[PDB]
């Protein structure tokens, strides 16, 4: 399997064009309200759509007599109706019983789709769902299916459907252009792929069909033409500051560069010295480079100018080394003059963002780019590219089984999590089910469970966290101090033990009005052990209330095991367990199940308060990396500091 | 004026059909009319 | 992109080990069967588009809720990009053939194929399945041809559908 | 979490205001729309594997999901599955009676994309899965709860997507 | 609210409401109206309760506006009558919520902890409140003040 | 009953009840009277609804009363209509308690390793309370009806 | 296999593999071409053993194919003959093997909570499979019999 | 962990077919070199501190490593380096016996930089240690068997880079 994860962001292919989806989308890309032109597109649309309605209800209800008439015809020797599921160029009737059953009920479902598909083109008011199903169709049916049949089956459903409605020539000619367009898209053979060549060795070459680019929303392409009026001439630029600075910022803030507008609406400098200059520009500095590092920054320039994520490993290290030498200048000049850039816009074409639709994708930064092309990419200040690449070729990293998010920091109180929304920094990884984590023990490294399972209750030796027991005898377990004896002197062993309890199941020491005190009575007079203790702590209602329902489930799950075992979970197999148990029981029998389970009873026995015993790496980094606490024979050379033999 | 409540009025209810099996299930349709 | 003799540098750089016995012996195990690795590569490109087709027309046979409606090689549009993957897939095994490592395999292919194929709604399962007819497809025609050498051929496929596949067991 | 009352109260807490003629319409408003919504959780709560039942009949049986090589293939999955339909409809429950989506934000949608794409789930199979409850609740609960339970299943798919 | 709290618990059993907890949402909603009227009255005249309960505090115990009193000094009676109109603001979120969640996660949790760094005696906050109540419910009618004082009641009870 | 949930929830916390406890266990003692005439009802005509209810189970699901079922004969029918008999009992003791505690913990804690053990589709037996909910809520007032489903509701839902 | 889980268990207690574990794993190789023909038997009939085991699953339980059945109608019927098909693959998947783990991942983990969903009695496709034991122990020897068995009556005993 | 038989199960469990001819030479391949495996297995078993004594000694011992300064100095530190090459060696069994390297992912190399990075071990260090292993155990075991082992040996190297 693969090590790591880029994230699986939703895909939502344009299938087929519709009116309202044309209309919409295209002052959509341009940043604009709706004007008369694209009112006026569903105005006309929304009237004669009322009529669309009777040309497909007719069509749907005489479906069956339409393709009865088709089939009989196209097919002799028999009835095709069986098993139901004008101008000969030079068509010969195929048999039914040479044909097969299996060519047969293909050949019969399609006359029949043939007609749906019509019908939802009426429907959708745009032949986007012809176009795109019926290009590259004559070369696949080829094979097995006579091209000559076809043509008069298409051309006896266009006479077919004309005599049953026939209604008004305002209203029959929809139908027959459509039904025109259907035959002339069969009759044409298939184009040729859009072939998306590899700019350098680094990057992949791809392949995209002549069917995906004709329903996925082309991207409006705006070129600076010296000639132009200047409202389009401004539609151009407003563009161009929509591609750099991700939205149109000369109608937010007035924020824009007329010396160099001045220059491209004459035509001193192109379109390719425009964005060169506008991406060097303090405009962009400030806003796109000042706030990011110097890979995240390298990440959306990258889109800005090429309009597209880098693709490969070798691409992120190749733009960094440049990026280190020149700063963003060099950057600038190293993308706009680039073999992609030229091929691309070449000179003349603004920057657009090529995406899903546009081109053929790579299947390498799939959501890395998919969370780019996003507005909300910019505030993304972890590189998700370079991150994710690097880990490609590395193993699994350390890592909770549910992402980066569901790991707590290693702090004495206080369950802190990384939000998914507030500073995107996920870091999915595919985790199998016996995937175990590698735990570092907080005593000795021999004491660990791992490689040492007889050494679990092995109580860390200075080296780890201090062990709570109620090895002293609790006051008035026995009638020896009779009535009297006010300075029992095993009091306040009992009592920094209960405090210590309330510690671990709350990492912080709680109010007044929070303390358990009939829990507390009892386990001081010895009623009930610290192992019903922990557990009566922990199914309290302000554990409830502090933990487990401000959090994500498996969240409150990961951090409460790391409280009541002091061990974060191996992996899947102990997480999925108390996960079962949450949706099924609820969360008390969570707490019940990591009490009663046996590695609990292990560590810690009867009368034996939990502690910390494993930390993740990450969290022990956060403890002994910094200036302080940290030794100098770590990641260190260390010299014998001798005097000299001069001295 | 009340025509223009698509989305704001009641809405249509759509019938989506249970899933059936298909032909994959060709050789147990076959074996399951000979069960009889 | 790593081959066979790129992986076994690699693996000796890291450790700052000169070529050894071991290593010399996999490296001529290589340049024996490289001239096999080439005849079963102008074997397939030779019969490209007809084994992608075929290989196709007996997944839509084995899996027939794919070219029905709801399935996700309904459409030509589906159908013509459904192609073009078993086209992508045979083309990068054609790769892993001669480089005898699945490193190219795993780099442009399977790094990030999950991610995607769950993002669009692709379905995994057909598709290795897909893969793995098309391996029975190459081994069978390989078979017929004058080929020494044939157990090479099967590492590719299987590469691809050990990584790709979800995790049953 | 924070239910509708309690974004009033939070939001007059926050800057130090008693609750004025603007905050009690607000009140007024959910206390209008109440008994509503009492009555439309008792129609999930009785038919509470009933609409995860069809949900998955109208969308995820006998599909390639469900099948061999699928992410819900295996019986462990298909119980995974049920399980996240069983998390998915009974937080919308709950933040049908909040009127709010806030419990969604905490419980669920917290980290549910980091973990849904660390585990190799379809993201667009379950959107499709949460889409089919959505006209399977409406079809029990009615058409104003209906309109409700349907703003709250579709920023589960927001979450999601 | 006291949907909140319904919702805390049955996630808690991780189960859907129980009919009785169904019917505590509903009574409250339908009984809601009264609530208002409740947290109305006690905004309407918030400067009158405040007040008079105030009067009545440094009149039952006026060694809190004596010299080594916490509240002694005119910007220290002040701060006295700034916190009154706290609790009191903390009385119309509980009164409207239906619980006594509100006012226990702002101005109940960790209440012993803050006055006792003030160096405020806590009984003497608990009588302010006790007056603040009787000030209530001489404006309010005799059932809708019983059912308003029940949440009084509790400031009362969690700090003395 | 809801009195006791109310008093265990409150000892758990370590507190006396809440304004809202209160006031729930004062709107349901009012109430009392409504309740004891949605028992009364239930208790009259028991027999009635069981048998309909039934029939109407039966007709739905006739695999239950056809050979290898589990109500195979007229002596396991017989069982099948006291099984229901026993769980309109329950309701009855549900709603006059104002609280499904006493349902729990008779006939729907373990009833899933119960009916197994017997052999019992346990979705039949939910859907033979959903066919005595209909009858009930057919045969008394829709003002007590409403009041009556929601605990039955709940036996469906456990069930299920 | 059954190396997997000696490995697990070595892992577990955190030690090389037992000279009893490594002379198990040596009687299994040995026994390989033994197991692998008792594999190629099961695929021999892997529509004849489903089909006899389906007949005399519905002869036996006639309500299955009842009216209010789950599996009622040609297409539902056809799934229950591929649930039956996919057990029997899952035997052939352990008796090569050797081992319990790839039969429970797949289709016993979690197995009561799958058909819950789709309201399927568990003890019905119980019986489903010791149908499909003795049709196979009959289109089978003596001696591999009982070792096809053994693996058979997991999947009993762990779904009833 | 998957092992070389679960591969094939696998394999032939998400295609939702029977074990084909293809899949029974596969498993008939294994078990011909499972006498070898288990053979082999034994031998490191039996000889199991002996090849971490001869490994340490080799590249560990008499070096800035084990002498102040050096992260194996330390007793404690001594004795998780040599439970650290006596998990290498027990897990390349492991590995060794199934035949496949997926326990060596998902339990050795699970985090193994990240974990290394932090206490500060040496990554340069550890690489040659296990190559001290491969080069003992190669000797110890066989050339064939032994060659055998060292592929899951470099495995770990080389996920250690
Ligand atoms: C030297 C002290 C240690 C060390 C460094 C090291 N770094 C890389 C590669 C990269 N460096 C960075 C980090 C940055 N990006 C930023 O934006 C900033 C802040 C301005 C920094 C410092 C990144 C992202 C890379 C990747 C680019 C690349 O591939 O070169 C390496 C190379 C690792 C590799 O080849 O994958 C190294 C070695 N590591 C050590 O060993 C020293 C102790
Ligand atoms: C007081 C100087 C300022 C202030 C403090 C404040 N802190 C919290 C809550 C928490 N404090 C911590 C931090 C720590 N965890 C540790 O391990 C340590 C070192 C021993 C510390 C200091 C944590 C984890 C929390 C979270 C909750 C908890 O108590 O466990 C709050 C409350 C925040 C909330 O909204 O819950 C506050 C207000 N803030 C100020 O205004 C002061 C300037
Ligand atoms: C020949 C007289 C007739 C015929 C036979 C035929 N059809 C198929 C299968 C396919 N049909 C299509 C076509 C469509 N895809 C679309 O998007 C639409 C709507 C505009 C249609 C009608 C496709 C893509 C297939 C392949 C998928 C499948 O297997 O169903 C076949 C099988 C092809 C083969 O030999 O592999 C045959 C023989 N179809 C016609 O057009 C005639 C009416
Ligand atoms: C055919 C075997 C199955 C199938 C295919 C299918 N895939 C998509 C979508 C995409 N395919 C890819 C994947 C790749 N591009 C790469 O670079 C590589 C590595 C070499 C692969 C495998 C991508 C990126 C896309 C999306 C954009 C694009 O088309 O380039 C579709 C389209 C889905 C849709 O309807 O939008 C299809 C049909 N689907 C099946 O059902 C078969 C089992
Ligand atoms: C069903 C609609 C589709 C589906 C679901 C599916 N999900 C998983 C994996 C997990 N789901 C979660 C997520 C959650 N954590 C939480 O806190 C909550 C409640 C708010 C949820 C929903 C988790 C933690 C897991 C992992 C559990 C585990 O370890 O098994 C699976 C299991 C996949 C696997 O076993 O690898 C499944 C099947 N996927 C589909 O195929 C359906 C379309
Ligand atoms: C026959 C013995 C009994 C029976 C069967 C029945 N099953 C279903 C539905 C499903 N069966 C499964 C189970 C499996 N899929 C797996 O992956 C495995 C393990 C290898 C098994 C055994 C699943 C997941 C389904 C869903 C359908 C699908 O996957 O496409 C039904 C259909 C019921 C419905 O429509 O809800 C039936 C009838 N029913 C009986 O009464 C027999 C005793
Ligand atoms: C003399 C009292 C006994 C004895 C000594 C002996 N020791 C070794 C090997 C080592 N001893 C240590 C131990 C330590 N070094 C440390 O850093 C510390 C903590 C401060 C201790 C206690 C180590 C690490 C070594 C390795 C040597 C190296 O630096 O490489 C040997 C050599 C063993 C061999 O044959 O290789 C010997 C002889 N042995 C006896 O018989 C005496 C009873
Ligand atoms: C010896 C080859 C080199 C070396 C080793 C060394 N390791 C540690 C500490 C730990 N080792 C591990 C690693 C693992 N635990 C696992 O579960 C696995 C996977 C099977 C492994 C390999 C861990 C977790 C620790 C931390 C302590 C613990 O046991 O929990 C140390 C000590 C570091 C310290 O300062 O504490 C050392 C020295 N380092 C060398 O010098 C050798 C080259």
């Amino acid at each position: 399997s693969v090590k790591a994860s880029g994230g699986s962001s939703l895909a939502r292919p344009q299938l087929y064009q519709t009116v309202p989806v044309s209309a919409i989308s295209q002052a959509e890309q341009q940043d604009r309200f709706l004007e008369g032109s694209e009112l006026n597109e569903l105005t006309a649309y929304f009237q004669s759509g009322a009529l669309r309605l009777e040309i497909a209800e007719t069509l749907t209800q005489n479906a069956d007599l339409i393709v009865s008439r088709a089939a009989n015809r196209i097919f002799t020797g028999g009835s095709p109706l069986s098993y139901l599921e004008p101008i000969p160029p030079g068509f010969r009737p195929i048999n039914i019983a040479r044909y097969g059953p299996s060519n047969m009920q293909k050949s019969l479902r399609d006359m029949s789709w043939f007609l749906r598909y019509t019908t939802y083109a009426i429907v959708a008011g745009d032949p986007n769902i012809i176009v795109v199903n019926t290009r590259g169709l004559k070369e696949v049916i080829e094979n097995a299916c006579s091209i000559d049949a076809t043509i008069v089956a298409i051309q006896e459903m266009r006479a077919a459907s004309a005599d049953y409605f026939r209604n008004n020539a305002q209203a029959k000619e929809i139908v027959l252009q459509y039904f025109d367009i259907l035959l002339s898209e069969f009759k044409a053979p298939t184009p040729a792929n859009k072939v998306r060549q590899g700019p350098s060795n680094d990057i992949q070459g791809l392949e995209l069909p002549q069917s995906y680019f004709n329903a996925a929303a082309k991207r409006q392409k705006y070129a600076m033409k010296p000639g132009l009026s200047a409202l389009e001439k401004n539609a151009v630029i407003k563009a161009a500051y929509r591609q750099i600075f991700e939205r149109d910022i000369t109608k937010a803030y007035s924020q824009s560069i007329s010396y160099l507008e001045s220059q491209v609406r004459n035509g001193d400098i192109s379109m390719k010295e425009f964005v060169r200059r506008l991406a060097k520009s303090p405009l962009y500095r400030k806003q796109f480079f000042e706030p990011f590092i110097n890979s995240r920054a390298l990440e959306l320039a990258f889109r800005h100018i090429l309009g597209r994520g880098p693709s490969s490993r070798e691409e992120v290290q190749k733009y960094f080394s440049i990026v280190s030498s020149g700063g963003l200048p060099a950057l600038v000049d190293a993308l706009v003059d680039s073999q992609e850039y030229a091929d691309y816009f070449g000179e003349e074409t603004v920057p657009y963002l090529r995406g899903l639709g546009v081109e053929a994708q790579e299947c390498r930064n799939w959501g890395m780019q998919q969370d780019l092309f996003s507005y909300s990419a910019p505030f993304r200040k972890v590189p998700q590219f370079i991150t994710t690449f690097a880990q490609y070729d590395r193993p699994l990293p350390d890592q909770h089984v549910y992402g980066s998010g569901n790991d707590p920091l290693e702090i004495q109180f206080g369950a802190i999590f990384p939000k998914e929304t507030r500073n995107p920094s996920k870091r999915p990884a595919p985790f199998n089910k016996d995937t175990k984590r590698i735990l570092i023990h907080r005593g000795p490294a021999v004491n660990n469970q791992v490689g040492n399972p007889s050494a679990v209750g092995e109580f860390p030796g200075s080296l780890g966290a201090k062990v709570f027991r109620l090895n002293g005898g609790l006051p008035g377990a026995k009638v020896g101090k009779n009535t009297g004896t006010s300075v029992k002197f095993g009091e306040s062993s009992t009592q920094a033990l209960i405090r210590a309890a309330y510690r671990q199941v709350f990492g912080r020491d709680l109010y007044e009005g929070q303390r358990l005190s009939v829990a507390e009575i009892q386990l001081e007079n010895g009623d009930i052990s610290v192992r019903e203790f922990i557990k009566r702590l922990a199914k309290s209602e302000l554990f409830l209330k502090l933990y487990w329902a401000p959090h994500y489930v498996c969240k409150a799950i990961e951090y409460m095991h790391r409280r009541l075992l002091g061990r974060p979970t191996y992996g899947r197999q102990e997480m999925n367990q108390y996960f079962d148990i949450a949706s099924k029981q609820g969360f008390y029998a969570v707490v019940e199940a990591m009490i009663d389970s046996k590695e609990y009873s292990d560590a810690f026995g009867e009368d034996t308060v939990p502690y910390e015993r494993y930390l993740t790496p990450g969290g022990l980094q956060m403890r002994s990396a910094r200036v302080g606490s940290l030794r100098e024979d770590i990641g260190q050379r260390v010299d014998k500091e001798v005097t000299p033999r001069f001295v | 004026p009340s025509q223009v409540a698509f989305a704001s009025g009641d809405p249509i209810p759509q019938n989506v059909a249970r899933r059936t099996p298909g032909p994959s299930l060709n050789r147990f349709k076959e074996m399951a009319r000979q069960v009889k | 992109m790593r081959d066979a003799v790129t992986t076994l540098i690699k693996n000796y750089d890291l450790t700052g080990r000169y070529l050894d016995r071991n290593a010399m012996d996999e490296l001529k195990a290589y340049f024996e069967s490289g001239s096999a690795r080439i005849a079963a590569a102008a074997m397939i490109n030779a019969n490209s588009a007809t084994i992608v087709k075929r290989a196709a027309a007996q997944l839509f046979e084995e899996i027939p809720e794919l070219i029905r409606p709801s399935g996700n090689a309904y459409t030509t549009r589906r159908f013509s990009a459904c192609l073009r993957d078993m086209d992508y897939y045979l083309r990068y095994a054609s790769y892993a053939l001669i480089a005898a490592d699945n490193n190219v395999l795993d780099e442009r292919v399977l790094q990030g194929l999950r991610e995607t194929y769950n993002s669009l709604g692709v379905p995994i399962g057909p598709t290795v399945r897909g893969i793995q007819i098309m391996k029975e497809m190459i081994e069978a025609m390989a078979e017929d041809s004058s080929l020494n050498s044939t157990d090479f051929i099967a590492s590719p496929f299987d590469h691809m559908t050990r990584e790709l596949s979800e995790l049953s067991v | 979490m924070q239910d509708a009352i309690t974004a009033v109260i939070n939001s007059a807490d926050v800057q130090g205001k008693y609750l004025d003629g603007a905050a009690m319409d607000k009140l007024k408003s959910y206390f209008a729309s109440g008994e509503l919504r009492v009555r439309a959780a008792s129609v999930i709560s009785a038919n509470a594997a009933t609409i995860v039942k069809e949900a998955v009949a109208k969308s995820l049986l006998y599909s390639d999901v469900t099948r061999p090589g699928g992410n819900m293939y295996t019986t462990r999955r298909y119980a995974a599955c049920i399980r996240d339909l069983d998390y998915y409809l009974r937080y919308a429950t709950y933040a049908m009676l909040a009127g709010d989506a806030s419990i969604l934000d905490e419980r669920v949608l917290n980290g549910l994309k980091e973990t849904y794409n660390s585990l190799g789930v379809p993201i667009s199979s379950t959107v499709q899965a949460i889409q089919a409850i959505k006209e399977v609740t409406a079809s029990l609960v009615g058409a104003d709860a209906g309109k409700e339970m349907g703003v709250y299943l579709d920023y589960i798919c927001s979450g999601l997507s | 609210s006291i949907v909140t709290k319904s919702i805390v618990n049955a996630d808690a059993e991780a189960r859907y409401l129980s009919p009785g907890e169904l019917d505590r949402i509903k009574a409250f909603v339908t009984g809601g109206a009264a609530r208002l009227r409740i947290a109305e009255t006690l905004t309407g005249s918030r400067e009158t309760i405040v007040k008079q309960a105030g009067d009545r505090l440094f009149q039952k115990r006026p060694d809190i506006v004596s010299p080594g009193g916490n509240a002694y000094g005119e910007e220290m009676t002040a701060t006295c009558l700034r916190d009154m109109d706290y609790y009191l603001r903390l009385v119309t979120y509980g009164v409207v919520s239906g619980d006594v969640t509100p006012i226990e996660e702002i101005g109940l949790v960790g209440v012993r902890e803050m006055y006792r760094s003030l160096g405020t005696p806590i009984e003497a906050v608990a009588q302010s409140v006790r007056e603040m109540k009787e000030v209530a419910s001489g404006l309010m009618s005799s059932d809708d003040a019983a059912e308003a004082s029940a949440y009084f009641d509790f400031v009362i009870g969690k700090m003395s």
